[PDB]
């Protein structure tokens, strides 16, 4: 934030902290975007998510459940969570039942309450 | 048997020097505003542009606040849009009253004109399709024109032409 | 000394050729096209319902490309749409190929009526709105369809 | 009217189908669907015979 407020005035404290970030402490998405290096790094939904629901999609849900679950604490500490928590749910209703899907939809309500998939377990 | 003459509307619009600058004046404007919702869209797409740049790097509350701040100006763009252009926008509102004094005008030259020569139907050969072949010796288009220019070049007599229009005039008594 | 007549276009245009059939036809393809034109619209509809009923499963980014399919299928709708039922093209241009050529052919057949025969107006009657009630003394259609009809 | 009561049982169906979306297989969602558009075909038929450019109006 200060990079950008010194980008619009005072672009030598801009230049500075840039060349401070880029070089002391090379973040994971600031390092790569304050440079306009690349998409290289690789991001939580793209990862084992945007894959995984290509698996949901293509009515494979044996491998998937020990995927999920191993995934949903292994991708712990991002929003990612909530919609491995939903697809969980989602698989465990469609291969058990109505009662597995609403424990997975209560489940998930409690854990994130404050998320469009809290939002979307108190609707369904 | 009854008489019946005609005007082209189409012709003696046509025939109207006012009517066709104000006609490009009125495209020009147009042009103007087409150039500013360009600039508009310009706008947009650089907000756009920067929003997903650096997408990654915002919080779920900044990026709604960006997402929203596009949502309202593609809404005011759409807005201006509909209000300069639409069915009954600004521009087809202007054009559609350009002609109206011209047809006040047209209106009254036809009934004078009607007056004078005993026609007994005047009709708008461009209103519709109904005549079909019309004579051309019953076209009164260019006595209209003619009668539109005369009051458009108008003249105030002199003093001395005044005079000899009142002696002229007062002649009966 | 205002001599005037009327013709029917419509009943000279049947007559002289075959324009009931053609334009039945014309009307029943662009029947289709119409009824096309709904049901692209449906699958629409429903491609944006399936679209609002999942999001949170999405990244995000399946969100933007179906987004930008359906709003390709939207523009493919409607150029489809303006192709068709353009003033210009394909319903315009085929009901033009379909009456034009008769249609100038009755022009000059009416321009060289009334040259001869000195007429002063000749009112078309094919509207129905306009022109209510007509004398049927004057009217030369007769004359129109037969000099048609001497041309091959 | 009758093509609002017409749309209501459309839009039930729709609902119904949505609400077990995410429950049963693939073949019974694509039996609804079609049912669905079925449905949907008969409400433009009924359109089209009504309020079209020949009948009824």
């Amino acid at each position: 934030n200060l990079y950008k407020i010194y980008q619009i005035t005072d672009p030598a404290k801009a230049e500075k902290i840039k060349s401070d970030i880029t070089n002391n402490y090379p973040g994971s998405r600031y390092a790569q975007i304050l440079n306009n290096t690349n998409t290289d790094d690789i991001p939580s939904p793209e990862k084992e998510y945007q894959k995984w629901y290509k698996l949901f999609q293509e009515e494979k849900f044996d491998v998937v459940l020990d995927n999920i679950d191993n995934l949903i604490n292994q991708y712990s500490g991002d929003e990612i969570v909530s919609k491995f928590e939903l697809l969980k749910a989602n698989t465990l209703g469609k291969v058990n039942g109505l009662e597995a899907y609403k424990k997975g939809l209560e489940n998930v309500a409690d854990n994130y309450p404050n998320s469009d998939e809290g939002k979307n377990a108190r609707e369904i | 048997t009854t008489r019946i003459g005609y005007i082209d509307m189409e012709y003696i619009l046509e025939n109207v020097s006012d009517y066709k600058e104000a006609k490009s004046q009125l495209e020009l404007k147009a042009q103007k505003w087409k150039q500013e919702i360009e600039a508009k869209k310009l706008n947009i797409n650089s907000l756009k542009e920067g929003l997903k740049t650096e997408k990654a790097l915002l919080t779920k509350e900044l990026i709604e606040e960006r997402e929203t701040e596009i949502k309202f100006q593609e809404n005011e763009m759409l807005d201006y849009q509909q209000k300069q252009f639409g069915a009954d926008g600004n521009l087809m509102r202007q054009k559609a009253a350009l002609a109206k004094p011209i047809q006040d005008q047209v209106f009254t030259a036809v009934q004078d004109i009607a007056e004078a020569k005993n026609y007994d139907f005047i009709f708008d050969k461009s209103s519709d399709l109904t005549m079909l072949f019309s004579n051309k010796r019953f076209d009164i288009s260019d006595q209209v024109i003619r009668i539109l220019n005369r009051t458009d070049k108008r003249e105030q007599l002199n003093k001395k032409q005044l005079k000899e229009q009142e002696a002229k005039e007062n002649r009966e008594n």
